[PDB]
């Protein structure tokens, strides 16, 4: 029913901050999950995939900064670590779901600011 | 390579009670694997129509996909007061996925 | 085809007695909007028809979402009309580079208006003028009355929703007749085999044999009404089945 | 066109006896020396049959007699003839001789058989006219003296001509030919021979085997029918028409059981009818 | 696309004279058809419609003089008979057609004389 | 009776660049069924404006129509030197049809 994100802030370039993101209402469990980046009047662009019910993971090829992505399927959670950073990476990120023809489970999170700067 | 997006047109300021036309094209064929979206700039992307022939719960007929292959229609008719937002359209053909642009429906 | 007709006169083509080359029509994939129903794309493959109607038509890139089985707008509502019920694949694709032309393409045209809307396949080449107010024109134009057909414009400096869809469809039946229109291994010698000849199935041993049909023969048989002898239909020859 | 012409002929159908007739072969499967026994639509062995001349030539002088009836199909039909000088081209089989029924219009076209399942308009008195086109001394036909409207069609088909000539015998062979036409199970199946016969008209005491030539997806049920015809015209004598002579065989199929003796080599000789005495 | 006129020349009064009009590049069949008049000097005045679609004819009452207006459907033709002839009628005709706010269809024929006099 | 039109002025004589208002006026009031034509002196009439408020193809917009009902307004705008000939509007509205006398364009 519901997505909660971890905390926004202002990284300096170069470093890493995890992602978490818990669900509520139904489980990630049987379902997968996904990221994508909202900058600041630009359109929508998908970032990664999580598939559980495997295991296996998928990148965007666009934004390839090993942005690591895997589970706590017991809290119904999901982590990304922002790895590798640069500056027009300063967004917002929203945990996705993509309704593939037969489900309509796509749930939005609350959206967090992930800011690339030197600059605090 | 990737599969490149054609949302057109990428803004289009509209009226009351039109019936406005969002195409997303494709450069590849694509079944049906197409989405739309609402989003008032700020929001969660809220979903309108899945495999791009099909409505959703809570969004009444006034929006209305179809298309296949290449070409894909974003059918909004009879245009609300409230239906003037940022809108999207959704491949999940392959790997890696990719979103239109936007077209961002707006009052005249 | 090199010159389809427009949408008010659009081109028929029963087809049966025949065979269906379906590989090749997803292996074209230079088609913008391509769907099917009645069962699967995949599935019709072999799913075959009795009796087929080819007819195809020129519209435009914007309205080529009206041409769908049970919708509105003007093609499906005045030029050509799926009905409530069908079956077959509608087949589009974009043909910019011959249609439209510069100095303008107006050889196409289409209806506008009609007192009803259209029943289901038919066109409509009845050119008069339809009266909507009540002031009687009487074939000629005049006030309350316009024109019944209108072209399209058609140049290649339009936008790609303004590009014209040579549209043909396909539409699909059954019936007490045959399936007259239908769609299509290594052979094994001197070794055990399961076997399809021509639907005949069975397990044998397929050897070389001598016995000598008259031609228009398929099987062979023994005493016991078993399927003694078969021939090779793709190269003709007389094969055992023990 | 719908030319018609009537004439003043009505009289006793003259009779026959087939005696071992219209045995062909009711399957593909191949056969050697076994006794095979099948119940089936056949013509049975020493039953009536119809000779018809289409033109007949009574003499005084001239008097050509044009008689074909259109003919119902009944259960199954049966054609022979001669016809040393083909008259004769085809058969208008269908149910209402007009629309609303599809039509049967095997027409040979003196080329290569075109076989149409159509719907057509057959005129009162149809048959094939034939004319002299004046280019390269050729005899085209007028195929709309048979009927007016070609519309609908349901099907087509071309194959090589089952009417065949060889001639050059001055007679002695006649060249027999017969023709099977079952409609069945949506597949009306055409059956052809050709023969020798060195007497005077009617058949002889041998076996005569068919197969089958097409079987085709048709459909529809054809209840009556008529010959098709070959005519031309003729300059100032003392519009012309009713070319030399013409008279054919025809007998109803029934359901019989028949004892299929098949040859080493595939070829049925001997049949017997069980329900004949 | 084009439209080609029968002969003008020099009639008697009172006289006939059958007026043909052939098109090209598109038919006549599905139109109408118009004649209009030139006089030198003065300027175009409507003379007669046809109307193939079902079958009408209408004259102008201002010059009406039985000018009969008929078909050639199958040649892309039309034949309109100069009758019951006057003098002031010498003048170009045209073979015309109107947009009526529907189509683009106006085309106009090469023009050719008419001319009523006793003296050739 | 007939339908009157009335053509004013039935000529003016102008310069280069000019803008001028050939008006046609009716009698009755016709909706929009109102042309305009190009002839110099012995070619075919050039349709101009189709239902009053039309452009036409090889008709750039130095011509522009507007008017309904009794008037009706030829917009001639940046007047070229091959405009200069004899224009005329028409009414389609009933049967019959009448032309207006005629308005030359000439140079000055
Ligand atoms: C064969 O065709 C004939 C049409 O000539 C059909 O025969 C008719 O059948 C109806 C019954 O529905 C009878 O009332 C008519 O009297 C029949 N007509 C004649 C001339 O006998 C018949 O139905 C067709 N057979 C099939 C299987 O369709």
């Amino acid at each position: 029913q519901q997505l909660v994100e971890s905390g926004g802030g202002v990284v300096q370039p170069g470093r890493s901050l995890r992602l978490s993101c818990a669900a509520s209402g139904f489980t990630f469990s049987s379902y997968a999950m996904h990221w994508v980046r909202q900058a600041p009047g630009k359109g929508l662009e998908w970032v990664a995939v999580i598939s559980y019910d495997g295991s296996n993971k998928y990148y965007a090829d666009s934004v390839k900064g090993r942005f690591t992505i895997s589970r706590d399927n017991s809290k119904n959670t999901l982590y990304l670590q922002m790895n590798s950073l640069r500056a027009e990476d300063t967004a917002v990120y929203y945990c996705a779901r993509h309704a593939t023809l037969m489900n309509n489970k796509d749930i939005w999170g609350q959206g967090t600011l992930v800011t690339v700067s030197s600059a605090s | 390579g990737d599969i490149q997006l054609t949302q057109s047109p990428s803004s289009l300021s509209a009226s009351v009670g039109d019936r406005v036309t969002i195409t997303c094209r494709a450069s590849q064929s694509i079944s049906s694997y197409l989405n739309w979206y609402q989003q008032k700039p700020g929001k969660a992307p809220k979903l309108l129509i899945y495999a791009a022939s099909s409505l959703q719960s809570g969004v009444p007929s006034r929006f209305s996909g179809s298309g296949s292959g290449t070409d894909f229609t974003l059918t909004i008719s009879s245009l609300q007061p409230e239906d003037f937002a940022t809108y999207y359209c959704q491949q999940s053909y392959s790997t890696p996925r990719t979103f239109g642009q936007g077209t961002k429906v707006e009052i005249k | 085809a090199t010159r389809f007709a427009s949408v008010y006169a659009w081109n028929r083509k029963r087809i049966s007695n025949c065979v269906a080359d379906y590989s090749v029509l997803y292996n074209s994939a230079s088609f913008s909007t391509f769907k099917c129903y009645g069962v699967s794309p995949t599935k019709l493959n072999d799913l075959c028809f009795t009796n087929v109607y080819a007819d195809s038509f020129v519209i435009r890139g914007d309205e080529v979402r009206q041409i769908a089985p049970g919708q509105t707008g003007k093609i499906a509502d005045y030029n050509y009309k799926l009905p409530d019920d069908f079956t077959g694949c509608v087949i589009a694709w974009n043909s910019n580079n011959l249609d439209s032309k510069v100095g303008g393409n107006y050889n196409y045209l289409y209806r506008l208006f009609r007192k009803s809307n259209l029943k289901p396949f038919e066109r409509d080449i009845s050119t008069e003028i339809y009266q909507a107010g009540s002031t009687p024109c009487n074939g000629v134009e005049g006030f309350n009355c316009y024109f019944p057909l209108q072209s399209y414009g058609f140049q290649p400096t339009n936008g790609v929703g303004y590009q014209p869809y040579r549209v043909v469809v396909l539409s699909f039946e059954l019936l007490h007749a045959p399936a007259t229109v239908c769609g299509p291994t290594n052979l094994v010698k001197n070794k055990c085999v399961n076997f399809n000849f021509n639907g005949l199935t069975g397990t044998g041993v397929l050897t070389e044999s001598n016995k000598k049909f008259l031609p228009f023969q398929q099987f062979g048989r023994d005493i016991a009404d078993t399927t003694d002898a078969v021939r090779d239909p793709q190269t003709l020859e007389i094969l055992d089945i023990t | 066109q719908c030319v018609n012409l009537t004439t003043r002929t009505q009289l006793p159908p003259a009779y026959t006896n087939s005696f071992t007739r219209g045995v062909y072969y009711p399957d593909k499967v191949f056969r050697s020396s076994v006794l095979h026994s099948t119940q089936d639509l056949f013509l049975p062995f020493f039953s009536n049959v119809t000779w018809f001349h289409a033109i007949h030539v009574s003499g005084t002088n001239g008097t050509k007699r044009f008689d074909n009836p259109v003919l119902p199909f009944n259960d199954g039909v049966y054609f022979a003839s001669t016809e040393k000088s083909n008259i004769i081209r085809g058969w208008i089989f269908g149910t209402t001789l007009d629309s609303k029924t599809q039509s049967l219009l095997i027409v040979n076209n003196a080329t290569n058989v075109v076989i149409k399942v159509c719907e057509f308009q057959f005129c009162n008195d149809p048959f094939l006219g034939v004319y002299y086109h004046k280019n390269n001394k050729s005899w085209m036909e007028s195929e709309f003296r048979v009927y007016s409207s070609a519309n609908n069609c349901t099907f087509e088909y071309v194959s090589q001509p089952f009417l065949m000539d060889l001639e050059g015998k001055q007679g002695n062979f006649k060249n027999l030919r017969e023709f099977v036409f079952k409609n069945i199970d949506g597949y009306f199946k055409i059956y052809s021979k050709h023969t020798p016969i060195n007497l005077v008209r009617d058949l002889p005491q041998g076996f005569s085997a068919l197969e089958p030539l097409v079987d085709l997806p048709i459909g529809i049920n054809i209840t009556r029918f008529q010959t098709l015809l070959a005519l031309h015209r003729s300059y100032l004598t003392p519009s012309g028409w009713t070319a030399g002579a013409a008279a054919y065989y025809v007998g109803y199929l029934q359901p019989r059981t028949f004892l299929l003796k098949y040859n080493e080599n595939g070829t049925i000789t001997d049949a017997v009818d069980c329900a004949l005495d």
